[PDB]
DNA sequence: CACAGTGGTAGT
DNA sequence: ACTACCACTGTG
DNA sequence: CACAGTGGTAGTAGG
DNA sequence: CCTACTACCACTGTG
DNA sequence: CAGGATAGGGCTACCGGCGGTAGCCCTATCC
DNA sequence: GGATAGGGCTACCGCCGGTAGCCCTATCCTG
C-alpha cells in the first residue's frame, strides 16, 4: 500500500498547477497501470481542501464582530454580497465570488498554524501559548483588466477583474514588551502567499461594483481592527488581533478608493498633502500626512466646504480628495507600481537624451515616436528587450541597471548626458533595493542611511540636469521614491514586502485558473478559482513541497 | 409625443443607470455619476443641454456656500417652488446619504450656473437613509411641505451583516412630512401602507401627493397601488392622511414627466422584472382625484422593446432621458444607447 | 514491479500538461513521503523522450531518398535549414526549430504501431502482412498572432506564430481485392493526432520567411511520395506507402501557398477556378479543376506568357493564379474555416435583417454597427453568446442552431424573413454533418445523399430571399459548401477530419507550452514546445491513458 | 553628398531586403516586392514616385507579351542597351531562379509605364541557379556581352539535403559570360578567380567590370579586392584573362552608383556582420584604372548609425535608396527609410 | 533579490 | 539521482 | 454537427 | 453506509 | 474683445479597447 | 477620363497604441 493522504495531495495539484480532471486521468491512468490507488481520487482531494477553505475552523471575538453574522461554515460567499438583481436597481454586471473576511484569516492561520508553532518553538517560547498575538496582513487589491468574457448565462461583466488578496505578512505578540515576531514571511511578494480574497469582475476602472462589492469587506476589516480572534490551532486557542497594512494598492485604484483627486493631477501624492510643482522644486524634505481618517474628515469638509469655499481652493484646503475614500489604508506605495512609473519616466528620459531634449524642449512629436523606436530597437539588441506597450517588471529590471544606461548614453550626443544618465541610473540603483528589497534591516542598511543625501542628489539632478521634464512635471512616484522612502519604511518596517507585487503575479494564476483550474461557466469561474488559487496559497499544502528538502 | 436617439461626444459612460436628472429654471441638469466627481467636472452635477441630439453636460460649478454633495443614485429629488430636494440616494462608495440637499441656484448670467447646494440638517424624528423613492412637496396653507416615503433601504446595522452586506429592506412605509427651512422632519407611519416599496413615483401636488408603482422586495412585487397623501397643516401641528385608489398600476422604477400642467406621463419602468414597461401613463391631478389615462404609447425602437434594462427623469419640457445598454464590443466604447423622449 | 515505467510517468506529465519543473515538483513531495520509486525521474523520462521523438527508431526506403540525408539521428532541426541570417541574405527573423518530415512521420507510425497492429489483427484480418502501407496523411499549418515573446536574443521575429502541423489519419493495405482500414484514426482532428512538425516564428502573411521554412519540408514530402519508408517495428519489415493529403491550410494560407490571390477576390475557390459571379449564379455545378500540378502549370503559364496576353486576360487565363504553388496540397476545405467563415456571414446577415436591409439594400456603417449591437445585446440575454472581435466555432455551432435563428427573429416584425432564416439555418445544419463531420458516410448519410438538393434548393434561396447580399456575390466558404462538398467526400473520402479543425486546436497548447510548459527562451523555445507537443501527440502515450478500459 | 528620409504613406511593407531598383530614362522602378504579385499589383514593379522626398507607389504594368516576372530579392541585376537582365533573384518561394529577365520599358504612353520582361534560353554551359551577384554587360567593340559573376546559391540536387535545404554555399568562382542577341552563354573555370564571392558590387565599364568587395561565406569573409575581365569577344570569343587589383574595400553588399560618368559611388553594404559599412567609398574608372575615394560619411542622425542593418540599391543617376529596420509596434512602421543624393 | 517556474544539460 | 546555472518568463 | 477539458454535484457500481 | 466509477452543466481555448 | 469654451498634447497613473491586417474589388477626384 | 484615395466585402484568427483621468496649451466665439 502506497495510498498518499489525500491532503498530501491536494498539494501536488495546487502546486503542480493541475486541473481536477486532468488530476483525475493521472489517476485513473496510475492506477489502472501500476493496480494501487498511489495518489488519492478527486473526490477525496474535494473533501479535503473542504476543511483547508474557510469557515471550517471555529473562532470567537471577545469584542464582538460588529456588522457580522457569527456563522463560521462560510464557503464561498457571492462576491455581491446580497446584492440586489433587480433591473430596478442598479445593473450589476459582475459575478462575483468572496471569502467571508474574518473567515479567510482563520483559514490562514489554522494552516499557517504549523508555522507560527515552528516558529514560537524555534524561538524557544511555549508552544502552548494562549497569548493576545497582532497579526499584520497586506491586502492587494489589485484592478487587473483584459481576462475574458465567458458565453454567460445572462449577466455581461465587463472584461476586467478586480482582485482583493490580503496576504499575512506577519504574526506578532508583545512578549514581556518584545515583539518576537513569529512569522517573518520568507517571500512576502510569493505567488504562494497572495491569498485570494474577492475575484470580482468588475474594473478598478469603477468604483460602484467595486465599493457595492467591497465595503462588506471594509466593514468587517474596521471591526477586525477593533476585535480579537481566537483560533483553535493544536487545541490552544491563539486569541490573535490584527492591524491590516493593506498597502498594497496600485496608485490608479488607491486613487479611486481612498477618493483622491486623480492619478494624474496638480496634486501628486496619496501620502503627502503637496502638489506636483512644489514636488518638483524640493523632492526631498517631504512628510507623510494623508492618513485614511485624514482624508475622510477631508471629504466631509470637501462635502460640506464649511468656511464655504469654491472649487479651486477647497481643493486647496482639502489638498487633494474629492470623493469619500471607502477602504482603510496607512499612507503607503506599491513598490511593484514604484519601480514601473520610475522605469517608464526612465525610459521616456532616454527618448529625451536620444532627442537632445535637454536642449530642445520643442522638438516635434514624430521625433519623440522615431526616438522610441530607435531605443526599443537598441534595447532588442543590446540587451534584448523586445519592444512592450507600456511598461513591465521584468523589462523595468532588466532597464533599470548601468547596463542599459550605458548602452543607450552612447546614443545621446553629448557627454555631460552620459555621465548624467550614468548618475541618475546608479543612485536610483543604489536607492531601489531600500524598498524593492522585502526588507532594508539586513539587504541594503547603508542605502537607508543614505537615502537623505541620496534622493537629496537625485532630486538636484532631476532639478539641473533635467530642468526639463521636470518643471513641474514631476511624476507621482519619483515624489515617493524621493521623499517619502524614509517616512514608511520607519513608520512601516520596509515596503517590498507591502507593495502588491505577490499579488499582480497571483493575477497569472488568476488567467491560469481562469482557463483551466475552473468550471467555464460565468457563474461559477470565480468559485472554482478563488477556491483554487486559495489551496495554491495555503500553505497546508506548500509545506508538502518545500519541507520536503528544507 | 417624440422619440430620439440623443448621441453623446464626451462623457459617454458617465450616465450612469440611475441616476437624476434636473430640469432646473428650464435648465435641464444632470445629476449622480458613475465614479465620483472627476475633476474634469469636480463639481458633481452636470450642465445638461441638448441640440441636435448631440449632448452636451457642461461642468455646472458650484458656489461659495454650496456644500459639495456627492453623485446620489435614485435619490430623492423634488423641484420645490427653483430648487431642489435631494434625499438619500446610493453614494458613489455604495453608502446612502441621511441628508437632504436643498439644491437652489445663486447666479445664472451667461447661459453659465452655480447651483446654490446647502445640505439641512434632518432634527428630531427624521428618516434613515434610503434611496430609490421619491419626496415630494406639498403647499398646506401654501406652504412647502415634504413628504419622503418608501425607499429601499439597507438593512439596519445591528441587523445588516457583511454575507447581506448589500441587502435592500424596503424601509417600513413611514411617511416623512419633513418641515424644513425652520425646521426639518416630521414622520408618520400609515395604517393604509403596510409593505414598503421603493422606486416609487410620486407627485408634489398641492395639499396632496398621489403615489404610483413601485417595488416591495417584501413580497418582490410592483404592486398596483395609488396613495392620496394629505396634508392639513393646522397652525400648531402638521396631519396627514392616506387613501387607497382603486385603479392603481403595476410598475416599478417609473418616470414622471408633465408634458404640461396638472397632468403627468409616467413613461414605462418596469412592469415585470424581466418584461420592462413598454407603455406610457399619462395622469389628471384633479382637485381631489386622478385619472390615469393611457397615453397611447409611443412605439419604441427595435432595441428598447428587446433589452432589459432603462432609466431616466424629467428633462422638464415634457421630455425624458432613456438609455439601453450595449454588448461589449466594446464595454465602454458605446456603454450606453441614450434616448430623448419629448412626451 | 516497485512503482511505475518511465514512458508512464512520461504520459502522466505531458498529456496531463505537467510542466517538467512542477514533475519534478510532485516527485519530490512524493519523494518525501512516498519514499518509493515512482513517476520515474526527469533524466529516465527524459532519455525515454528521445525514444519518441524523432531520430530514434530507424529506418530505410528501397527508392533511395533523394536531396534528403540518410540518417535516423536527427530530431529538432533548424527550419532555416542553412538559410544564414547574416545582412547579406534576406533577414530571417524566425526562431524555427522544426523536425524533419521523414523521421517525425515514422516517428509516428512506431509511435502509433500498437494501434497499427490492434487494428491489423481486427477485421478478423492477419497480422503477418508486410505489404505496402498505402498510408493517408494530412498536413495542417496554422498561422496564429499573440504569440509575443518579449525578451530574445536577437533575433526579432514577429509577434505571429505557424506551425505547420502534420497529422496520420488512415493506414491501409493492398490486402488483394481491397486496401483495409488499419488505423481509421477516430478523431483526425483531436490535437493528440495533430502531429507538429515545424513551429516558425513568423506571419501568415509573410512568404519568403514562410517559404524558406517550408521549402524543404516540401522537398522532403514530394520526394517521399516517389519512395516506400521501409521500416521495421515489431521485429517485421512493415513497407509503408505514403500520400500526403495536406487539406488542413486555412483558406487564406491556402490561397496563399498555392500562390492563389488572397481571399476577398472575384475569384474565389482554391476548387474548379471559379470566379465570383459565375458562383453567384450557377453556385451548385463546380467542378475541381484546379489542383497544385495545374495549378504549377498555371503559374508556369501566367509568367511564361506564351499567347502574349495581358494582365486580366491572364488572371482569367490563369484563372487567378498570380504566384507560384509551394505546397502539393489536395484540393479540399477547412471544415472549421467553413463554420467560421458561414456563421460570420449569417451573423451580418441577421444583423442585416434586423436593419431589413432586404427592403433597404443599402445603408451606413454607423445604421450597420447599429441594429446589429442589438444583434449582440440579444444573444447576450436571451441566447447566451457575447460579441467577439473575430468569429470562432463554438460561437458558430451555437449560433448554427435554429435556436439562434428564433432568437434573431424575436426582434424582426417581418415573418416572410423569419421562414427564410428557419429555412436558411435548417438547411445548412442538414448540409454541415456531411462536411464538419468526421465521416457523414458513416454518421449522417441520409443528409449527405441529400446534400445535393439540399445545395440545390439553398441556391435558389440564397437567389429568392437573400439577394440584398450574394447579389452578384458569394463567400469564398458558400461556394465549397454549395460546391465541391460531394466532390470533396468522394475523392477524398471526409472533411470534417481532413479538415483543420484540430490543428488550430494543438495551437491552444502551442501557447499553453511557450507559456508554461517549455522554456521560456530566446530561440530554443520552439525546440521544447515541439518536442513537448510531439509528446502529448504521442499514441505510445496516450495508449496509457485510455487504459482505464 | 547627403541624405533625406523617404516615408511611405502605404505599399510600406513592399520593400524588402534585395530588392532591385530599376532605372529606366531616369524614371525609376521598384522591383522585389514581398509577398508575390498582388493584384494592386500584378506584376512585382512598382511605379516609384518619389515626390517632396515623400515616397509613394504606383503600381506598373506589363506588355501583353512580358512574361510577369516573381518579386525578385539579391538578384543578379543590371541596366543597359532602357535594356535589364535579371538573374537568380530567390523567388519568395524561396527558389533560385535560372530564368534570365530582360525587362525593357515598352511603351511610356499617357505618362504611365509598360515593360517587356522577356525571358532567356541559355545554350552551352548554363549558369547554375543563383542570386546575390550582379550582371553586367561589357560595351566592348559594339558585341553584346554579359558577365556573371558567381554570388551565392544552393549546390545542384545530387548534393543538396533538406536538414540544411536552405544551405547557400558560394557558387563556383568565375565569369558567366551569356550573350544577348542569342541568349546563349559561356563560361570559364578562371585560373585567377579562385574565389567563390557573392554579393560583390560590380561596377561596370566597357570591359573592365571591376568586382569591388563581397561576402565570401566560403570562409565567412569580407574580401576588400577587386578583379579584372577582359572580354575578347570577336565573332570567335577566346579565353578572357583576368588581373587581379588592389584598392577593394570591405563591403559585403552594398549600393552601386554612377554619376552620369565613370565616377561611380558605393555606398554602403556591410564591413561586418554586425558592424555596417557607415562609409561611402568612392571610384573613379578610365580604360583600365580605377581608384577609391574615401567620401565624407553623410552625418545622420542616432538612427541609421543604429540599426545593425540596411538594404536597398541605385535609384539609378546618382542617388541610392535604402532601408533599415524600424520595427516599433508593427506588431505600426515595417520600416525607416533613405534616399542618398550625391553632389 | 518577484518569482515560482522552463527544459536542459553541467556538473558530481 | 540531486541541485545549479541559465537566459528568460508573464503576470504588469 | 471538435475535442479535450472544466470542477461540483449527482447518480449510481463493488464491498 | 462507504468508496470509487462515470454522467452530466454550459462553456472554454484554439480557432 | 478676452473670458470662456472645447478639445487636443501631454502630465501622470497606468496593467487595452474599438477595431485591424493583408487582399481585393468596386466606389470615388484633378489636369 | 486615366490615373489615384475610401469604403465595403472576404478570409483572417489585435495591434498600435487602450486609454482614466488631470494640467496646460492650441484653437475658436460675440463683426
Ligand atoms: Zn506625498
Ligand atoms: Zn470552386
Amino acid at each position: 500500500g502506497s495510498g498518499l493522504q489525500p491532503a498530501v495531495c491536494l498539494a501536488i495539484r495546487v502546486n503542480t498547477f493541475l486541473s481536477c480532471s486532468q488530476y483525475h486521468k493521472m489517476y485513473r491512468t496510475v492506477k489502472a497501470i501500476t493496480g494501487r490507488q498511489i495518489f488519492q481520487p478527486l473526490h477525496a482531494l474535494r473533501n479535503a481542501e473542504k476543511v483547508l477553505l474557510p469557515g471550517y475552523h471555529p473562532f470567537e471575538w471577545q469584542p464582538p464582530l460588529k456588522n457580522v453574522s457569527s456563522r463560521t461554515d462560510v464557503g464561498i460567499i457571492d462576491g455581491l454580497s446580497g446584492l440586489a438583481s433587480s433591473v430596478d436597481e442598479y445593473p450589476v454586471d459582475t459575478i462575483a465570488k468572496r471569502f467571508r473576511y474574518d473567515s479567510a484569516l482563520v483559514s490562514a492561520l489554522m494552516d499557517m498554524e504549523e508555522d507560527i508553532l515552528e516558529g514560537m518553538r524555534s524561538q524557544d517560547l511555549d508552544d502552548y501559548l494562549n497569548g493576545p498575538f497582532t497579526v499584520v496582513v497586506k491586502e492587494s487589491c489589485d484592478g487587473m483588466g483584459d481576462v475574458s468574457e465567458k458565453h454567460g448565462s445572462g449577466p455581461a461583466v465587463p472584461e476586467k477583474a478586480v482582485r482583493f488578496s490580503f496576504t499575512v505578512m506577519r504574526i506578532t505578540i508583545e512578549h514581556g514588551s518584545q515583539n518576537v515576531k513569529v512569522f517573518e514571511e520568507p517571500k512576502p511578494n510569493s505567488v504562494l502567499c497572495c491569498k485570494p480574497l474577492c475575484l470580482m469582475l468588475a474594473d478598478e476602472s469603477d468604483h460602484e461594483t467595486l465599493t457595492a462589492i467591497l465595503s462588506p469587506l471594509i466593514a468587517e476589516r474596521e471591526a477586525m481592527k477593533s476585535s480579537e480572534l481566537t483560533l483553535e490551532m493544536g487545541g490552544i486557542p491563539r486569541t490573535f488581533k490584527f492591524i491590516f497594512r493593506g498597502t498594497g494598492y496600485d496608485e490608479k485604484l488607491v486613487r479611486e478608493v481612498e477618493g483622491l483627486e486623480a492619478s494624474g493631477s496638480v496634486y501628486i501624492c496619496t501620502l503627502c498633502d503637496t502638489t506636483r510643482l512644489e514636488a518638483s522644486q524640493n523632492l526631498v524634505f517631504h512628510s507623510i500626512t494623508r492618513s485614511h481618517a485624514e482624508n475622510l474628515q477631508r471629504y466631509e469638509v470637501w462635502r460640506s466646504n464649511p468656511y464655504h469655499e469654491s472649487v479651486e481652493e477647497l481643493r486647496d484646503r482639502v489638498k487633494g480628495v474629492s470623493a469619500k475614500p471607502f477602504i482603510e489604508t496607512v499612507p503607503s506605495i506599491d513598490a511593484l507600481h514604484c519601480d514601473i512609473g520610475n522605469a517608464a519616466e526612465f525610459y521616456k528620459i532616454f527618448q529625451l537624451e536620444i532627442g537632445e531634449v535637454y536642449k530642445h524642449p520643442n522638438a516635434s512629436k514624430e521625433e519623440r515616436k522615431r526616438w522610441q523606436a530607435t531605443l526599443d530597437k537598441h534595447l532588442r539588441k543590446r540587451m534584448n528587450l523586445k519592444p512592450i506597450m507600456m511598461m513591465n517588471g521584468n523589462f523595468a529590471r532588466k532597464l533599470m541597471t548601468q547596463e542599459t544606461v550605458d548602452a543607450v548614453c552612447e546614443l545621446i550626443p553629448s557627454e555631460e548626458r552620459h555621465e548624467a544618465l550614468r548618475e541618475l541610473m546608479d543612485l536610483y540603483l543604489k536607492m531601489k533595493p531600500v524598498w524593492r528589497s522585502s526588507c532594508p534591516a539586513k539587504e541594503c542598511p547603508e542605502s537607508l542611511c543614505q537615502y537623505s543625501f541620496n534622493s537629496q542628489r537625485f532630486a538636484e539632478l532631476l532639478s539641473t540636469k533635467f530642468k526639463y521634464r521636470y518643471e513641474g512635471k514631476i511624476t507621482n512616484y519619483f515624489h515617493k521614491t524621493l521623499a517619502h522612502v524614509p517616512e514608511i519604511i520607519e513608520r512601516d518596517g520596509s515596503i517590498g514586502a507591502w507593495a502588491s507585487e505577490g499579488n499582480e503575479s497571483g493575477n497569472k494564476l488568476f488567467r491560469r485558473f481562469r482557463k483551466m483550474n475552473a468550471r467555464q461557466s460565468k457563474c461559477y469561474e470565480m468559485e472554482d478559482v478563488l477556491k483554487h488559487h486559495w489551496l495554491y496559497t495555503s500553505k497546508y499544502l506548500q509545506k508538502f513541497m518545500n519541507a520536503h528538502n528544507a | 409625443m417624440a422619440l430620439q436617439m440623443v448621441t453623446v461626444g464626451h462623457n459617454i459612460a458617465l450616465i450612469q443607470p440611475g441616476f437624476s436628472l434636473m430640469n432646473f429654471d428650464g435648465q435641464v441638469f444632470f445629476f449622480g455619476q458613475k465614479g465620483w466627481p472627476k475633476r474634469s467636472c469636480p463639481t458633481g452635477v452636470f450642465h445638461f443641454d441638448i441640440k441636435q441630439n448631440h449632448l452636451k453636460l457642461k461642468p455646472a460649478i458650484f458656489s461659495k456656500d454650496s456644500c459639495y454633495l456627492p453623485p446620489l443614485r435614485y435619490p430623492a429629488t423634488c423641484s420645490y417652488k427653483h430648487q431642489y430636494i435631494i434625499h438619500g440616494g446610493k453614494t458613489p462608495n455604495n453608502e446612502l446619504s441621511d441628508k437632504i440637499y436643498i439644491m437652489s441656484v445663486a447666479c445664472k448670467n451667461n447661459k453659465k450656473v452655480t447651483f446654490r447646494c446647502t445640505e439641512k440638517d434632518l432634527v428630531g424624528d427624521v428618516p434613515e437613509p434610503r434611496y430609490g423613492h421619491s419626496i415630494d412637496v406639498v403647499y398646506s396653507r401654501g406652504k412647502s411641505m415634504g413628504v419622503l416615503f418608501g425607499g429601499r433601504s439597507y438593512m439596519p446595522s445591528t441587523q445588516r451583516t457583511t454575507e447581506k452586506w448589500n441587502s435592500v429592506a424596503d424601509c417600513l412605509p413611514h411617511v416623512f412630512l419633513i418641515d424644513f427651512e425652520f425646521g426639518c422632519a416630521t414622520s408618520y407611519i400609515l395604517p393604509e401602507l403596510q409593505d414598503g416599496l421603493s422606486f416609487h413615483v410620486s407627485i408634489a401636488r398641492n395639499d396632496t401627493v398621489y403615489i404610483l408603482g413601485g417595488h416591495s422586495l417584501a413580497s418582490n412585487i410592483r404592486p398596483a397601488n395609488l396613495y392620496r397623501i394629505r396634508v392639513d397643516l393646522p397652525l400648531g401641528t402638521p396631519a396627514v392622511n392616506c387613501t387607497v385608489l382603486p385603479g392603481g398600476i403595476s410598475v416599478s422604477s417609473a418616470i414622471l414627466t408633465q408634458t404640461n400642467n396638472d397632468e403627468f406621463v409616467i413613461v414605462g419602468g418596469y412592469q415585470l422584472e424581466n418584461q420592462k414597461r413598454m407603455v406610457c401613463s399619462l395622469v389628471s391631478l384633479g382637485d381631489n382625484t386622478i385619472e390615469i389615462s393611457e397615453m397611447e404609447t409611443p412605439d419604441w425602437t427595435s432595441d428598447i422593446k428587446h433589452s432589459k434594462i432603462w432609466f431616466g427623469s424629467n428633462m422638464g419640457n415634457g421630455t425624458i432621458f432613456l438609455g439601453i445598454p450595449g454588448d461589449n464590443k466594446q464595454a465602454m466604447s458605446e456603454a450606453f444607447y441614450f434616448y430623448t423622449l419629448r412626451c
